[PDB]
């Protein structure tokens, strides 16, 4: 058992927190105001739900959570919601006034006022813990909190903690959803500032989620609720290995081991199956075959891009349910050669396969059905080069006229932060494609 | 961000910012003496933005009334709102300004500045979440655009970081035939392109011929025009005074509608046009970007658009104005900007505006804007090469390089806007 | 020097006293460092009276400035309708060019000053007159979106 910290940054980070944490509740058998009555170990444990939940000697369970927002109408939402009796009061930190969508005012101005505060904060939760091995962030690209604040967070991270991990769940921006034009600038910056202080990170692309709401869950014009509920649901397969006994990623470094080759290419893609809308209560049981084979296909992607495009350079198949390994085996023999499935000549050409033969849980007002047996595929491909072409592509059209760009400038940044932090982009791309594409 | 401070200047200012109260407060249930008479929580939600809670369940407009000129004291005062204000929140002179920019930001108007930012300090001191300020203005006369300015510049000197907003009505020979006022609007603009962050630009000229051609208005009265404008304010500012998706956020406005920091003048529309006392989704985004329905006299199709906003207004298909506002952008995809992805933003709102039940407000930052300036920096051409009535401003102080170098500062913003009309991204 | 005591009479509107200064031999056709007669400074200001007691007394109607000027030119740009008829009455020339290129109708036009614009077309205004930019009174009415002018300029 070594604990996790979870660290939400932003109103995307918040509210995707939210939702992750209220489905942690109900896979674990934990209730709102933080009783579980399926543990007979009162106030401590070493159980796998611990690495995720402390204990306090009265039996509540509370998240190792923090929520950090510079202003306070999204945090203020979580303190009067149902679960609002389920976090300390002290780890939801907001301030007055937000980073106006301005990677700068987040990371220079605004953000410098509240990050000794977050800190000490964090610093309270770290000394609970025996064996602390890292900390999970959630937060948006596009958003000046998000970006500006969060690149700021990190960096100190590496400081106090420089032995921890340091996952990310990033926000990719969607135009159908946007909040500000200036979104791909905080994006380019806060990668740069990011991408050495972080050791994985899972990019969900709100085009993505917005399609697949649409499509299979056949939502005309998908809400933030909509696209969370999604989200949580993929989060949930992502860490359900570090909160259950198994045999597969059981803790952070391994995330790295079988994702990450190398530091600077650190964007597993995720694939998540079967989404089947709960209007079809009566669906057919799909097969693990069938759910493995969707695995595959790019309209279930969190991220839209093109596989067949790149290489693979590893691959994990996270199942959940009533799946029996021998089927996995086989549903791999024919998808190995049944499809163009190329991996890089200097890799394993193989497949992780861990098994959770406990069927997802679905939250009670949520868009799915109930399923028998899903899937979440994280593989490692320089195919998702093609979502950095996009970000960088919407970055140069606006910075080749400096449009917007005195709204940097006025905020501590300076103009020459633009250009290096492009060419670092230009680096990474070049990265995927020295690994063949 | 929350509080914001209104202040208005001259007789344009009050004549404009008190129909801009009797309005907002009528959408949202307050009745003159001040209490809530709305049937709707909504109604409440983001009042304190623009009013005070004074005890008894009331709301004190958090305005200030200023005037060189006494006269419009009475007016103001002897309205169906003008007891809903602060007593204490009325700064009046004893002396016009005569249509003098000079005497309102050199010598009257100067004497009369300290005042004003006294009763602007008692209202920020009393802001728990002051984000900016607001100012109604005419641009021709000589307080509002000559004192106006002046007051903008000293209250940004102790509110550096606050958003400063302007509703700056332009002059027009159409609808008073004075030959200094483009003197006066060439020195404020001068101002303005250095000391705010959002000019809303009310052309006199526009609203005329929506009168006098559209409306069949053949001798248009300031109540006509104040109309079209009062519609205006309400609907630019729907998204600070009630629930939605656009935020409420001055500082987020301008983070998006400002490509460039002197391109900050917004070219207003509203739809549909309606009179004093007498349609679906389709025709509301066409009618928007239709220039009969702008609220400056210039053609959008002559230039393009850098940025735009759209407030969506009344119970309506939300996913039927994502098809139709998607529908514009690429039927008029020439005028638009290329190098500025997604630089159209909408959203809607459930309370419409009273007598309406579905409208929509277009604030847009176009080249096209330029027009507008080009009328006025040839009217100030044509006076200043004659030195007509330059005495009646020298004689306070001024020097004639002010003139020159608003003329040059002017002509140099034209240039500008020209010069991001013909950039191309390809 | 009477000529400047009648300059400073015209401008401010001196009836009584432009009368006297003339009853001693004023010069009614003297002019400023700029080259302003008194019938120039009377045509600015709006003061039809002095106007047409100037005009009486040997005033040159048509004299220019430094910058080439008539007294109809300022009585077009400035708007006074009376003083510019009044001025017509009397020989001004309607299509007179200052050193810019303008006429006195393509002041009215700037200006917006459309009953003046009528009234120089019915005295034979030339609508086909450039300034040294080729911008001619109806040009001027197309770039500037004049809908109003351009119907009287095409009548
Ligand atoms: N999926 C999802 N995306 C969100 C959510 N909230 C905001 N976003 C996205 O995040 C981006 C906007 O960033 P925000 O998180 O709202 O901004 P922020 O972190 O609060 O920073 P500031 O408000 O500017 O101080 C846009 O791309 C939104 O689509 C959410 O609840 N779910
Ligand atoms: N739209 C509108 N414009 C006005 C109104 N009153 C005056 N104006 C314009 O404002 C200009 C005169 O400036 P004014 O405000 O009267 O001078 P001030 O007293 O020094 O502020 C003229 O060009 C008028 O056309 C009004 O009620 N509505
Ligand atoms: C070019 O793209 C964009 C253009 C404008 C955008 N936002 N605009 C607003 C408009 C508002 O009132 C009119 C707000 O109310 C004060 C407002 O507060 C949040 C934002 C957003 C864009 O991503
Ligand atoms: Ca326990
Ligand atoms: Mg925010």
């Amino acid at each position: 058992m070594r604990e996790c910290i979870s660290i939400h940054v932003g109103q995307a980070g918040v509210q995707i927190g939210n939702a992750c944490w209220e489905l942690y509740c109900l896979e674990h058998g934990i209730q709102p105001d933080g009783q579980m009555p399926s543990d007979k170990t009162i106030g401590g444990g070493d159980d796998s739900f611990n690495t995720f939940f402390s204990e306090t000697g009265a039996g509540k369970h509370v998240p190792r959570a923090v929520f950090v927002d510079l202003e306070p109408t999204v945090i203020d939402e979580v303190r009067t919601g149902t679960y609002r009796q389920l976090f300390h009061p002290e780890q939801l930190i907001t301030g007055k006034e937000d980073a106006a969508n301005n990677y700068a005012r987040g990371h220079y101005t605004i953000g410098k006022e509240i990050i000794d505060l977050v800190l000490d904060r964090i610093r309270k939760l770290a000394d609970q813990c025996t064996g602390l091995q890292g900390f999970l962030v959630f937060h948006s690209f596009g958003g000046g909190t998000g970006s500006g604040f969060t690149s700021l967070l990190m960096e100190r991270l590496s400081v106090d903690y420089g032995k921890k991990s340091k996952l990310e769940f990033s926000i990719y921006p969607a135009p159908q959803v946007s909040t500000a034009v200036v979104e791909p600038y905080n994006s380019i910056l806060t990668t740069h500032t990011t991408l050495e202080h972080s050791d994985c990170a899972f990019m969900v692309d709100n085009e993505a989620i917005y399609d697949i709401c649409r499509r299979n869950l056949d939502i005309e014009r998908p809400t933030y609720t909509n696209l969370n509920r999604l989200i949580s649901q993929i989060v949930s397969s992502i860490t359900a290995s570090l909160r259950f006994d198994g045999a597969l990623n059981v803790d952070l470094t391994e995330f790295q081991t079988n994702l990450v080759p190398y530091p600077r290419i650190h964007f597993p893609l995720a694939t998540y199956a079967p989404v089947i809308s709960a209007e079809k209560a009566y669906h057919e049981q799909l097969s693990v075959a069938e759910i493995t084979n969707a695995c595959f296909e790019p309209a279930n992607q969190m991220v839209k891009c093109d596989p067949r495009h790149g290489k693979y350079m590893a691959c994990c198949l996270l199942y959940r349910g009533d799946v029996v390994p021998k089927d996995v085996n086989a549903a791999i023999a024919t998808i190995k050669t049944k499809r163009s499935i190329q991996f890089v000549d200097w890799c394993p050409t193989g497949f992780k396969v861990g098994i959770n033969y406990q069927p997802p849980t679905v939250v009670p007002g949520g868009d799915l059905a109930k399923v028998q047996r899903a899937v979440c595929m994280l593989s490692n491909t320089t195919a998702i080069a093609e979502a950095w072409a996009r970000l960088d592509h919407k970055f140069d059209l606006m910075y080749a006229k400096r449009a917007f760009v005195h709204w940097y400038v006025g905020e501590g940044m300076e103009e020459g932060e633009f250009s290096e932090a492009r060419e670092d982009m230009a680096a990474l791309e070049k990265d995927y494609e020295e690994v063949g594409v | 961000m929350r509080e914001i401070v209104h202040i208005q200047a001259g007789q344009c200012g009050n004549q404009i910012g008190a129909k801009f109260w009797e309005v907002i407060s009528d959408e949202h249930g307050i009745d003159p003496t001040g209490s809530y008479h709305g049937d709707s929580d909504l109604q409440l939600e983001r009042i304190n933005v623009y009013y005070n809670e004074a005890t008894g369940n009331k709301y004190v407009p958090r305005a200030i009334l200023v005037d060189l000129e006494p006269g419009t004291m009475d007016s103001v005062r002897s309205g169906p709102f003008g007891q809903i204000f602060r007593p204490d929140n009325f700064v009046f002179g004893q002396s016009g300004a005569g249509n003098n920019w000079a005497k309102g930001h050199y010598t009257e108007g100067a004497e009369l500045v300290d005042s004003v930012l006294d009763v602007v300090r008692k209202e920020s001191e009393s802001c728990d979440c002051l984000q900016g300020f607001q100012l109604t203005h005419s641009l021709g006369g000589g307080t509002g655009s000559g004192m106006g300015t002046l007051l903008i510049s000293k209250i940004r000197e102790e509110y550096p970081d606050r958003i400063m907003n302007t509703f700056s009505v332009m002059p027009s020979p159409k609808v008073s035939d004075t030959v200094v006022e483009p003197y006066n609007a060439t020195l404020s603009v001068h101002q303005l392109v250095e000391n705010t962050d959002e000019t809303y630009c009310i052309d006199n000229e526009a609203l005329y011929d929506i009168c006098f051609r559209t409306l069949k208005l053949t001798t248009p009265t300031y109540g006509d025009l104040n109309h079209l404008v009062s519609a205006t304010m309400s609907g630019v500012t729907t998204c600070l005074r009630f629930p939605g998706q656009l935020n409420a956020d001055l500082r987020k406005l301008a983070v998006n509608m400002v490509p460039f920091p002197r391109l900050h003048f917004f070219m207003p529309g509203f739809a549909p046009l309606t009179s004093r006392g007498s349609l679906t989704v389709p025709e509301l985004t066409q009618q928007m970007f239709d220039s009969k329905n702008m609220m400056a006299a210039c053609d959008p199709r002559h230039g393009r658009y850098l940025t735009v906003a759209a407030i969506f207004r009344g119970r309506m298909s939300m996913k039927e104005v994502d098809e139709q506002m998607l529908n514009v952008q690429n039927k008029n995809s020439s005028y638009f900007v290329e190098w500025i992805p997604n630089n159209v933003k909408t959203a809607v709102c459930d309370i419409p505006p009273r007598g309406l039940k579905m409208s929509a407000t277009f604030i847009g930052n176009s080249t096209a804007i330029q027009e507008l300036f080009k009328r006025i920096s040839e009217q100030f051409t044509a006076m200043f090469r004659r030195k007509a009535f330059l005495h009646w401003y020298t004689g306070e102080g001024m020097d004639e390089m002010e003139f020159t170098e608003a003329e040059s500062n002017m002509n140099d913003l034209v240039s500008e806007y020209q010069q991001y009309q013909d950039a191309t991204a390809d | 020097d009477l000529g400047k005591k009648l300059l400073e009479a015209a401008r401010a509107g001196q009836d009584d006293e432009v009368r006297i200064l003339m009853a001693n031999g004023a010069d009614v056709n003297a002019t400023d460092a700029s080259g302003l007669t008194p019938l120039h400074l009377a045509a600015t200001y709006g003061h039809l009276e002095i106007v047409e007691v100037l005009l009486k007394h040997g005033a040159d109607v048509n004299a220019i400035d430094i910058m080439g000027s008539t007294p109809l030119h300022l009585a077009a740009l400035i708007g006074h309708l009376e003083i510019v008829e009044v001025l017509l009455k009397h020989g001004a020339d309607v299509n007179a060019v200052d050193t810019w290129g303008d006429t006195p109708l393509h002041l009215a036009a700037i200006m917006g000053h459309l009953e003046i614009v009528e009234v120089l077309l019915k005295h034979g205004a030339d609508v086909n007159a450039q300034d040294k930019f080729g911008k001619t009174a109806f040009d001027i009415s197309i770039d500037n979106g004049n809908e109003d002018l351009a119907e009287i300029l095409q009548k």
